[PDB]
Parts: structure tokens; C-alpha cells; sequence
């Protein structure tokens, strides 16, 4: 099957696959958001990062199935050109034409992959500065309440904490969250 | 064997990209949306690492002739440049 | 000295009875595991001490009990192994 | 620098050529009639030499080719 | 609670009955089941009792 | 002994088995509650986060024994009912549905119930939060209103939380009605 | 017994697919072995020819599972490398 | 030497020395204990959090020696009874009732030991209790002081830290509390 | 296997050079096992010179597809410790 | 079509040089850009 | 004692009587047996000791 | 003094030095001054059975390769013993 | 001169004389000898190379 | 190229200790390098007791600079644990 | 003296090519010699191998 | 002890020693005169005996050296 | 001086003199084959050589091979 | 509850029935089913019986 | 308390009671049980009692 | 409190015992147990006595 | 305080005697134990005295 | 201070002690100890002297 070449491009193609995933993936939006979000909560290690990160491969290898599947019926047993396609869709088009020569369709996934995960950093920090809206109005709203009270000595920190996991259990928070991105990155 | 030559030519390529992740690093330090308090240190590096290899690609990086011997003094110099980039 | 060869067990010393704990499992399961592993040893010590076990039969069936041997301590190693750094990466915070 | 495989292999022949030519003239004489004694005794130098040269050339080639493959081990 | 199926090979399961009985370790409380015709015995018992019955129906051939 | 293909089965599943554990059973609920009352608690490092882990994890096998004894003696389909009865279905059929378009795939229940219980941890968080809250307001409101414009509340309400919690009985209690709400069903 | 090479087949959820491909290379594997071990098992298949066919068997089987097992480690080094940091 | 399967087990009981540890062997108390008065003391950093952590293992050692020596069925016995002498036996029993589906046994390990563990945050959470008494007292009297001179914006902490410090040397501190702990957890 | 030199050579992207040495290095490793397999599956081969010359190719092989492993593996543990840490 | 031993030799130290050269320029990056986050810390 | 002891009295006897077609054929049984036996308990006690080893290996 | 090994003399109420050993500090010493001292009689064993053209045979052979086994086993069990012990303080002290 | 040079020499009076007995031995001795000085040499070459790699790796 | 056989040949403040303790022994080190060196270099060497006292004295060398190696790194390793934290 | 045994021997091996009592005992010093530097080579490999062993582990 | 190649090569030689001068005179007798059908039969049987007795020494030696090298290369 | 060449070389030079007496006697021997005396001194000298060269190359072997596996303990 | 198929060599299956019988072992509750002509039998019960039936087969070639 | 079955080539059981009594190694609390004929035995009792007649039995036959 | 059992093969009991107390070494507290027909003694006493009765008796033969 | 037994070969234990009074390191304080007669000696002492005497008696076989 | 006993093969003790005496270096505080007839003599004093004599006495086999 692989006699002497292809063996040896595929086991390297699997010893860079945890590199391949951690920067050409969608892993990296849902990780980012992930401890974003758990950054605004106030908490620094309630949740384990162990968690989100699987949490966050999971919803990655949900939203890789198709390409996934092309890629092992074309090389292992094409795909290469849908993944370029992909980036193509989820990408920037400045920062491509940046990362195109010189001299005024981006392609070369060598210059395009990271024009892909600088785009999707920054929809991930856009998601998650939406998201700290309502956990600073709450702290903002307290430090006033606190500072009308007459006391200044204790932070607003010690009170903010149930208020923010009250406000996100209500809203439900992680699942009306990760339904969403999903629905983001799954229209067809 | 042309495998020799291209050995040489992709360790040449890593020295290369090891520099471009040395004037960087400080870049990414200061900076509030890259922060090292949202990107978690498996993801940040080769992040970096992509990002240099599309810039050293697209032709955008200039070189010289390595006229100083000393390598500490280039080293110095990145460090300092990226420092005030940043 | 001599094993008796003709001799079965029935009901034998073990019938699950009062394992209700995990720690008398645990307990239990090593314990067996530790005999199985010596009597194999001793099995293959007395293959290889008597001289009238020098057949082609005989040769293949302390290769196959040897093989085997090695195999089963080698995976209950790495399963320990696994395990213990399981619980390392868990309790590591 | 020629210490190759296929290097070896074309030294040790085109270093031995007429050798060869020689054992095929006599071969052929031989098949012709076999009965000269003097033909008998240069066809059976003829094919000793031929023997011993096949042999140490194979032999040659085969400790070439083991010290490549020890030195290429040693890469890693 | 054990049981055991021993097979003797050049002695008589009635002489080792009778050697039993003979030096008081027999029990009539848990029978050696079996044919008094054929070589193979059945042993029901504590295990103290099992044990002694299997090693000297090993150590009994000579 | 073992086959080749399951052997690799096999070690593959223990390789993932930490993870799996961390994103896959009740250790989550655990871990995050003691964390939240230490946090409450206004300690820094004191409770020594091993030993908080580790009761959670040991609290977490003892969770875990009908399943993994199940499973011992083909415990999939044990561990789906488990996971099916201790998850919001919504967000199960939600990522069923992510899918090309009463089964609930392993893959689809995990995003599922990992989500849920750090929901209701959240929860148990708050529920949590509000006594020591409260003592610290009280205190707070107590030096003010006594003419003190410093001295922190937070320098003097750890003595008191600490007896509260420890009149309370605080963990034990804790611990019991949680694996009672878990496991004693 | 397994059928001569002279039938041949026509037409024939992710964890649904996962676990029908583990399945079906667990199987292929399963009767290499069985094939293996019922022709060294019977003394009549020691002809040249057949044991140049077993030969050639043994090491594509041996080659087989080598390349699956290092695959499967590599995908569990991947997994662990991107959760453990 | 040792057996294949012994030698196992040995090996990986000392790779969960740490954990084991961790779950309790008297240092939990002496840890808490000693990190909550530097916590009362006022000092955030000063007394090298990495010293009072070798004080509390050694007094650990000293004080799980008899168990060690008693070692080498009798090591796990002994453990045993130690951790039924310092626990509270409701807990294990409860305990013993979660893992196995009230009766009357000697006990069991596993859940003995979350029993034992929990007891011993209780009791370290008792002592600091009553160690931050004084100091909490003395705050409030210098707080109390400063006021009544008249000034508004003294912080109390600012001045209170050398008669802390005074006070608990002339307790003479560590010495008498490493004591009563030593005394608490040994015989005789 | 030609007789011909290829002067006035290109004097004058990356992924698509990779692509294209990765293809010839490919043919060239493919070729070198059709022609050894035809060689050698010829009854009529079966004389020293074509027997010395199906050694020496087959010795090439095996030399060149072991050092072209090697320096992967070599190149992809570099890069594998470069991204680690 | 160079593959005698001693090419292999000078290959084989090269290629050593080379391996070497590499992780030793990004360890000293690495440890550089540690160092300046940890004059910087907090 | 019984294997090596009868090699060494075989031996013995062939040195006296280096022509006697039974001996020989004697000599040759108990020396391929040793031989067979030292190969065969030293292959043993290398396997059993190298798996010991490999057990340490795993949790360095 | 010249070589001869004194063939058939047996010693008997062997020094014991008994030096009682109520302190740790005094245990622990002793423990591994034996240990040492074992290894070291296990390294010089084995390098007389090499010096000497004498053990040349299948029996020499055979108990020097279970000697030399034994010591490697030994020798590595300690260090990993030794090794899981400072990494246990480590990980304990370093919070 | 150099070993190599010496082996190429010898290569070709065995190749001028491929039966003689004197070109057979030395041939054979100067083989085996540049054998043995490609093995030493890649051997040491290795383990110094390998412990100045295995150096910064205790750093990184 | 002859060489000759019957011939024979016949403290500071504490940082100044430090370097000439380093300067000692990266001269040692630099001495058993050129030594090994010119016994491999050498084919006068190939013969079994030069071999043996060769593999003893490239096993001390690896030893010795793996271990101060390790030495080192474990000294800067609590330098950084006690001051950093 | 192993090395001087062997170099004896093989100095009357030289001297008489077909000697069948010197040809025996060329045979058994060379067997013995080779045995010993085997024997002496993998000893000195297996301690050097433990002693490196153990370092490779604390780094 | 006395498992040694040498010491196997010194057994063979004791044992068989009167053999040896026996052969030595028979040869010395038939040079003096090589006619003599009994002197001709006794030195048959003695170099048939001589043959034996080295080839089972050589084999014997080769042997045991075989085996103790398999023994010496477990130590790796 | 356990060299390859050098052991050669000593293997060589201890029988020199039965060289010259072996050409000698095959010069004679190509005179006229027809001598007793000539034919038990050529097949003399003849084995006499034969036991030589297989003497030295199976040394020359046994050398080589311990040399070699002395080197494999390298590493 | 364990069933299995047991094919005696050197024994019918009327001389093991009536041994058993005989040793008051055999109960009419979980009886041997099979042709008396043939020598291959069904056994089903419980383990006990089950394993006792069957070791006293293929223990009683001799 | 200890038990085993020993069994010795030798000597008979009589010759080793009679050894025992004049060596008053020999206690009437647990007697050595078996026949005289025969030749294996059954002793059980403290564990200095059961060592010293197992090794005399194991030495005595020399 | 040491107990062994030893058997010697040159030498009788008597020997041994009279050279025992002809060394003015035996001691009437813990005399050997043996009888003078067979060669097997027991010894049980200090582990100094017990050491060197036994290895006087083992170095003994000549 | 140690103690040997030693085992002399080719020379009575009178010779040995005789040889240490000579050179005056024999002490009449801790005497040599053992018959004239036989040749297997037992002494007890200081360590220096014990090495002597083990030293000289290893020493006197040429 | 270092003791060792020395024995001499194709030498006597006398010629050992003349040579010593003789060449200035025998010392009258620490005198080898031993017989003139006998080849084996016992040395003691400070490490110098006693190598001194070992040296002497391991190079004067001629």
C-alpha cells in the first residue's frame, strides 16, 4: 500500500498533526473563547484547562468531519485541496494579499495558513470582548453600589463572582454559546 | 544525493525562522489581544513559528551579508529592535 | 515433589464470595494475578532445569510459555504505567 | 571519488576483459569437440579464474554495501 | 468448600480408603465418592481434608 | 494474553483515559465545588489543590464502580444510559444534528453532559458563595459604621468563615450530599 | 472455511463510521491470522511456491500492524500534547 | 532481588508517594496550620512558603515513622488503625455504604481515607481559628487606638505588624506550636 | 537512462517545489522497484552479469530509501523539538 | 549518485553540525525570550 | 549433576578409548545435549531478565 | 600479603560493632554504607571472574551472567527508587 | 600513503590479477582493515556527537 | 613519522578558584578529545587491546561530561527555584 | 601472559605451518584469547551502560 | 574448574599418551623396513587411531568455544 | 603490533624459505615429471603451503571479527 | 446454568451413567441426553454438576 | 500448627519413631500418623516440631 | 535460639562429641540429640555454639 | 572479639603452636582450642590475634 | 601502623634479615618476627618499613 515513500510522507504528516491541528484548525477560535470566557467570569482555575481543551478538539473534530472524510478516502485509502478551500472560505482576504508577494485567488496554504489562524485569532477575540460585556456591567455595577455605600476598603471582587454565575446560568451560557459557534461554521 | 542539498537548504530555512521568532517574541509579549493569558503556550508557539515562515516566504524580510562575526551582538541587536517594536 | 497430573477442581477455594468492597477486589484480583505470574515462573524453571525436556515439542511449548509470559508482564507493566500517569496528569492541577 | 557499488562492478570487469572473450572462444572450441586435452586444460583455467573473479567481486560488493548501511545507521 | 477429582494410577481406591480409616484422618462425615471398580474418586470437603486426601494419592505410588 | 489490534485498542483508551476521566464523569462536579469553596473561603493555596483533586478523583471512583464494573464483566451502552440520564438531551440533539442531519452517539453526548455539569457546578458554586457573602458584608458594614474608614474587611473575616464552615462541618456535608444527590439513586 | 480468491464482493454518524472501520481492519487482521496459522498448521502446504506465498503474507500482515500500531501513537501523542498544555 | 508483579507494585505505589501524601499523612495540618499564621501575621510572601513546607514533611516523617518501622499485612494494618484513631468513623462508614451498595467492620481503605482527610482539613481549620483569636484582637485595639487619636486615613495594618511580630516572639511561636501539634499527633 | 546533458539550466512558490521533488523522488523510488521486480521475475536473467547487476541495483535500493528515511526522520524530530517547548 | 563511504562520513558530520547548529540557535532563542518575560514578569 | 556428570565420564572414557564406535556415538548424544541445555537456560534467564529490566525502563 | 585465599577457614561470631541505633540519622547511614558496600563486593566479584583465565567455562560463564544481571537490576532499581524519592519532596515542597 | 590510496592500489593489482594468492591475502587484510577504521570512526564520531546533542537537551 | 621509544621526560580570592577549576578542566576534556581523536585517526591503532583501552577511555569521557552536564543544569535549576519564586 | 601465550603460539605457527600438536594449541590459545576480549568488552559495556543509565534518568 | 579449552586440549593428550609412542616406534620400525605385513597392519591401526583421536580433539574444542561464545553474547 | 597487515605480514615472513624451496621444486617438476623423489617434494612443499594459506587467512578472519565486535561496544 | 457437548473416546455412555448412579452423584432433574449407541452427549445444569459430569468423562481414559 | 505429608525411600516409619524416642524428639500429644507397613506419613503440630521431623526425614536417607 | 539438623558421613557422633568436650568446648546445658548408630544429629542452642558445632562438624572430613 | 576455624592441610596443630610461642606473638591468655591430634583448630580472640593466626596458617603450606 | 605476613619461595628468611642489616635500612625498634628455618615471617611497624619489606621481599626472587 505505502511501499517506500508514501509511508514515510504520511508518518511525517502524522508526527506534525498536533501542530497542523493547534494552528490550522478550528481549535483554536473554541480554545481561545474557551479561557476567555473563563477569564471574565473572575474565576483563574476553577475550571481545569483540561476540560476546555478537550471540549474544544471535540467541536473542532465535529466541525472537520467532512474534509476529515475526504482527505482519508483520497490519500490513506483531493483532500488537500478541499482543506485550501476551507481556509479560503474562513479567512481574510487582507491579510492573504499581505501575505502574497509583491507587486499588487490567494493560494499556497504555505502563505495562506497563516493569514487563516491570524483571522481566526481575531474572531476569537472579537467573540470573547462581546461576551465580557454583561460580566463588567455587572462588576461596574457593583464597584458604583459599593462605592455609594460608603466602603472602598474591600474590592468588588469578593461579591462580583456569584453575581456573573447566576447571569450565565440563567443565560444558559455554554450551551446557547457553543450552538452558536456551531451554527457559524456550519450554514451549507 | 540531491537529499543532502535539501537538508541543508530546510536547516537553513529553521536557523532563518529562528531568528524571525526572535525579533517576534517581544511583539507577542506586548500585545492585549495575543496576550499570554488567553493563548495557551501550545498554541502560541507555533502560531509565531507560522507567522514567520509566511513572512520569511512572501519575501518581505531583508538580509545582509552578516558582516559582524560575533554572533552576541546580532542576538543583542534583535532583542533590543524587538523590544522597541513592541 | 512431583506435580500430581491427575487431579480437577471443583466449587474451587474461590467462589466470589465476599468481594463487596473495592479495596478486597483490588486486593483480591492482585493476589491472583501474583500467583499466576509465580506459578508460570516455576513452571518455566523446571522446563528448563530437567534435562528430559530437551524434545522439539517439549522446545516449542517453553517458547510459546515464555512468549506468552513475557508478553502478559510487559502489558500489565504498561497498563500501570498508564495508569499511574493518568493520575499524575489528573492530580498535576 | 568511485567507491561506489556499480563502480566496483564495472572496475572489476573492464579490468578483466579479455579474460572473458578467452573463456567464450574456448567454451565455443570446447562444444565443438571435446576431446584435445590441451583444450581441456585451458577451458578449466579459464572457467577457475572466471569462478574466482565472479566470487570476489560479489564478495567485494557485499562488504561495500554492509559498511554503507552500518554508517548510515549511525546517522541517528 | 472444595471438591476434587483425583485420578490414581497403580493403587486401589479401597486400599487407600482402607488407609485412611486405618490411620483415623478419615471422616465419616464426607464419604470418598466413586466405584469401588474403577481408579478415579471424587472428594468433597474442607480444604484441610481435601488437601490431605490429594497428597496422599499423590505420594502413594511407588 | 490479548489480539494485536484490541492490545492497540486497548492501550490507546488507557493513553486517553486521564482526559477522557477529566471530560467524562463526575470529577468535573467535584473539582470545580471544592475549588469554588476554597476560592469563597478567601484562602490563596492553602487547602493544597492535590489533595482537593485527589479526594475528588477517589470520590469520583466510588461514582464510577457500578459503570466500571458493568463494563468489567459490553458497559458502553451503560455508560450512555449514565450519561443520557445526567444531560440536557437538547444540546445532544443539537450536536446530532451537526452531524450530516433515540441513539446518542458517544462522540455527540460528551460536548453534551461536560457542558451541563460545569452548568450545575456553576450553580453549586452560588448556592455556595452566599453565606461567606453575607458574613462579609456584615462584617464590612460593621467596622464602618463603628467610624473605620481602613482595615480591611477581608483581614478579619477569615477567622470567622472558618468557624462557620467548621460549625457547618462544611466538607463532609458536603461531600455526602453530593454523591447522595450522584450515586445514592 | 475462508472462500477462494474467486468471489469477489460488489457494493459492499462518526462513531458509527469509527467503529465499522476499527471493525473491519480488527477482522482483516483476525483472518490473516487465522490463514497464517491454518496453512503453517497443515502438513501439506510445503511447497515452494506456497511457502513464498506464506513468506509474502507474514511480512504484509507484520508490516500492517507495525504501521497501524505507530499511527495509533502517533494520534494518542497528538491528543495528549494538545490537552496536557 | 524482587519479583515481576512485586516490583510492579512497589514502583508504582512510590510514583503515588506525592498523591498519597497529599491525601494525608498528618501533613495536611501542619501545611494549613503554618501557611494560615503566616497568612494572620500580616506577611504575604516573607517566610519562604517552600520552608514551611520542609518543616511540615519532616515533622510528617517524624510522625509517620512508627507506621514505617512497623511496615517492614502489618504496614497496611497499622496505617489502618492510626487513621481510625484520627478520623471521624461516621464518615467512613457512610462512606463504606456509597461504595459498597450500616454494618460492623474493621474498615475500609478506600474509604477510610477521604474520611481521614476531611477530618483533617476540619481540625486544621479548628486550630487556625484559634490562632488568628489574638491577632485579630490586637488589630482591633490598635484600630480602635488610632481612631480615638482622631486620625481618619492611618490603615491599622500599616502599624500593627511589629506588635504582631513582638507579641508572637515572646509566645516564642513556631517552637510551642510545632509542639502542640507533635503532642496532639503522638502517643504518650 | 539516457545519454544526454542538461545545460542552460533555469537561473532565474515553495509548496509547489516541495510537491514536484516529492513526485520525481517518488517515480524515480517506483521505478527502481517495477525494474527490479521485472528483472528479477524473468526466468531467463539467471546469469552472473544480469545476477551482479540485479545485486548492485537492488543494494542501491536499499542504501538510498534507508538514508532518505534517516534524514526525514532526522528533519521532522528537528522541527518536532523547535515547536515542543 | 554520491553515496561512497567517505562522502557518507563527511555527510554523516555535517549533517551532525547542522542538527546541532539548529537546536542550539532555538534554545538560545528560547531561553533569551524566557529571560526578558521573567525581568518583565507580572 | 546427572548431565554434566555423564559428559565428563563419556569424555573420560573417549580419551582412553579414542576408536570405539559406541562411545563415540555416546560422546556425541550427552555433548549435544549440554549443549542444548546451556543454550537453552541461558537463553531463558537472558529473556526473564531482560523483561525485569524493561519493567524499569517504563517508569524512568 | 601474597595471594592464597585462606581455601577452608570459617569465621564465627563475626563483628558486629552493634552501636545502637535509637537515631535515624544513624540508621539511614548504616543502611547505605551496607548497600554500598554490597555493590561494591558485587563489582570486584565480578571483575576477578573477567581478570582470571579461568572462567572460561559454561559454568563460570553462566554465574557470571546471572551475577552481572543482579547487579544491573539492583543497581537501577535503586536509582529509580532514588529518583521517585526526590521527585516525591520536590513535588510536595514546590506547593 | 593513506589507507584509502592503499586499499585502491591493491584493488587494482587484484583486478589486473584475479588469481594469486599473495593479491588475495593482502586484499583481504586491507579490506577487512578499512572496514574496521569506517566503523571506529562513524562509531566515535556518533557518541561524541550524540552526547553534545544530549547536552542541551537537559536545558530545553 | 617515526616516533620515539627510548626516551623519558622529567591561588586567589574564590572566583579566581572558580575559573581556574574551569580552565583545568575544559583543558582535560580538550585532552582526552585529541586523544581519542588521534587513536581513531591513526590505523596503527586497530588492533583488540587499542580497541579495549579506546572504549574505555571514550566510555569515561561520555560519563564524565554527561555528568557535569547534569551537574550544572541541576545547580542553575536551584538558583532559578530559589529566587524566582 | 594471555597476549604472550598467544603471541608464542602464533610465532611457532609461523615457524611450522603443519605441525599437528602446535596446530591444536595455536587453536586453543586463539579460542581462549577471543572468549576472554568478548567477555572482558561486554562486561565493561554493561557497567558503563548502568553508570550512564543512571544519569539519562535525572536529566 | 577444569572446563577449560585448555584444559579439555591437556585431557586429550593424557589419556591417549602410550598411543603416541606406539605410533612414533611403528613408524620408526617401518622406515627401517616397509615390508613386514604385521608391522604394516599395526601401523594402520595406530595412525587410524591417531586420525580419531585429533579429529574428535578439534571437534570437541571447536564446540565448547562455540558455546561459550553463545553464553558470552547474552551479556549485552 | 595485533595489526591485520602486520599479522600478515609475521604470518608470511616465518615461512619464507619453503617459498623459494616450493618454486624451486615446481621448476624441476616442469623439467621432467617423472622423478619420485622430485614428486614427494613437490607434494610435500605443496601441502606445506596450502596448510600455510589457509592458516593465515582463517587467522586474518578470526581478527577481523573480534576487532569488529569489539567496536559494536561503543555506544 | 452451563451446557456442553462431550464426546467420550474409550468409555459408551451407559457404562459413565451407571457409574454415576453409582456414586449417587447423578440427579433426574439435569440428566444426559444422547443416543446410547453413539458416544457423544449433551449436558446441561448447573456449574457444579456440570463440571462434574465432565471432568469424570474425560478423566476416566486410562 | 503446621501439617504435612512426607513420604521416605529408605527407612521405614517404624525405624524413624524408634530414632525419635531415643532422641526424645519425640512428644504423645501429636503422634505421627500412618501404618507401620506403608511408607508415607502424615505429622502436624508446632512449626519446630513439623521443620525437625521433616528434615530428619529428608536426611535420613543418605 | 538456634536449632539445626546435620549429617555427617566420615565421622561418628562419638568422634564428634568427644572431640567436643576433649576441646573443652561442649557444654552439659544443650547436649546434642542423636543416637550413636546413624550419623544425623540435632543441635539447638546460642547461635555461637550452634555456628560452630556445625561448622567443626562440616570441617571435619578430610 | 572474633573467632576461626581453620583447617590445616600439611601441618599439626603442635607445629603451629610451637611456631607462634617461637616468635613470641602466641599469648597464653586466649589458647588455641583443638586436639593435637587432628588438624582442624578453633581460636578466639582480638581481631589482630584472629588475622595472625588465620594469616599464618594460610601462610605455612609450601 | 601496618602488620603483614609475608611469605619468601627461592629465598630464606636469614638472607632477607643479613641484607636488611647489612644495607643500614633494619630498624631496631620493630624486629620481623618468625623462625630462621621457616619461609614465612611477620612485619609490623610504620607503612614506610613495612613496604620497605614487601618491596625487598617480592624483589629478591632471582
Amino acid at each position: 500500500m505505502l511501499s517506500d515513500m508514501s509511508l514515510i510522507a504520511t508518518l511525517s504528516f502524522f508526527t506534525l498533526l498536533p501542530f497542523l491541528v493547534a494552528a490550522g484548525t478550528c481549535y483554536i477560535k473554541f480554545s481561545i473563547v474557551f479561557v476567555m470566557v473563563r477569564n471574565a467570569l473572575g474565576l483563574q482555575q476553577v475550571p481545569s484547562n483540561m476540560t476546555l481543551n478537550g471540549i474544544a478538539l471535540i467541536m473542532a473534530l465535529f466541525v472537520m468531519k467532512p474534509i476529515i472524510e475526504a482527505g482519508y478516502e483520497n490519500y490513506l485509502n483531493s483532500g488537500l485541496m478541499e482543506y485550501k478551500q476551507y481556509l479560503k472560505k474562513h479567512t481574510d482576504l487582507e491579510l492573504a494579499r499581505f501575505f502574497q508577494r509583491s507587486e499588487e485567488n490567494d493560494y499556497s496554504l504555505f502563505s495562506l495558513l497563516p493569514a487563516y489562524a491570524l483571522s481566526e485569532i481575531k474572531d476569537a477575540f472579537k467573540i470573547g470582548f462581546y461576551l465580557y460585556l454583561p460580566f463588567v456591567v455587572v462588576d461596574l455595577v457593583i464597584s458604583s453600589i459599593l462605592l455609594a455605600l460608603g466602603m472602598m476598603m474591600m474590592s468588588p471582587i469578593t461579591i462580583s463572582v456569584p453575581i456573573k454565575l447566576v447571569l450565565f446560568v440563567a443565560l444558559d451560557g455554554w450551551g446557547i454559546l457553543s450552538k452558536a459557534l456551531i451554527e457559524q461554521y456550519i450554514n451549507i | 544525493m540531491d537529499i543532502s542539498s535539501w537538508f541543508e537548504s530546510i536547516h537553513v530555512f529553521l536557523i532563518l525562522l529562528n531568528g524571525v521568532f526572535f525579533r517576534l517574541a517581544p511583539l507577542f509579549f506586548f500585545l492585549p489581544f495575543l496576550n499570554n493569558g488567553i493563548i495557551s503556550p501550545s498554541i502560541r508557539i507555533p502560531v509565531i513559528f507560522l507567522v514567520a515562515s509566511g513572512l520569511i516566504t512572501s519575501g518581505k524580510v531583508d538580509i545582509g551579508s552578516s558582516v559582524f562575526e560575533h554572533v552576541y551582538f546580532l542576538m543583542f541587536k534583535e532583542i533590543i529592535v524587538g523590544l522597541l517594536l513592541s | 515433589y512431583p506435580v500430581n497430573q491427575v487431579d480437577i477442581i471443583k466449587a474451587s477455594d474461590f467462589q466470589s464470595q465476599e468481594i463487596s468492597s473495592l479495596e478486597d477486589v483490588v486486593s483480591a484480583k492482585y493476589s491472583d494475578i501474583k500467583m499466576d505470574t509465580d506459578i508460570q515462573v516455576s513452571q518455566i524453571m523446571e522446563m528448563v532445569s530437567n534435562p528430559e525436556s530437551l524434545n522439539p515439542e517439549s522446545l516449542a511449548k517453553l517458547q510459546t510459555t515464555l512468549s506468552n509470559y513475557s508478553i502478559g508482564v510487559s502489558l500489565a507493566g504498561t497498563l500501570a504505567r498508564k495508569t499511574v500517569s493518568a493520575v499524575e496528569t489528573l492530580l498535576k492541577s | 571519488d568511485d567507491w561506489t557499488l556499480s563502480s566496483l562492478s564495472e572496475t572489476f570487469d573492464d579490468g578483466t576483459q579479455t579474460l572473458q572473450g578467452e573463456l567464450t572462444l574456448a567454451l565455443d572450441k570446447l562444444a565443438k569437440n571435446p576431446s584435445n586435452p590441451q583444450l581441456l586444460a585451458e577451458y578449466q583455467s579459464k572457467l577457475s579464474e572466471y569462478t574466482l573473479y565472479r566470487n570476489a567481486q560479489s564478495n567485494t560488493v557485499k562488504v561495500i554495501k554492509d559498511v554503507d548501511a552500518a554508517i548510515i545507521q549511525n546517522f541517528r | 468448600l472444595i471438591s476434587k477429582v483425583i485420578l490414581l494410577e497403580n493403587i486401589s481406591l479401597n486400599y487407600l480408603i482402607q488407609y485412611l480409616k486405618d490411620a483415623n484422618l478419615y471422616d465419616h462425615r464426607y464419604p470418598i465418592r466413586g466405584n469401588i471398580s474403577d481408579k478415579t474418586f471424587y472428594i468433597s470437603g474442607p480444604p484441610a481434608l481435601v488437601e490431605l486426601v490429594a497428597n496422599t494419592a499423590t505420594l502413594l505410588d511407588k
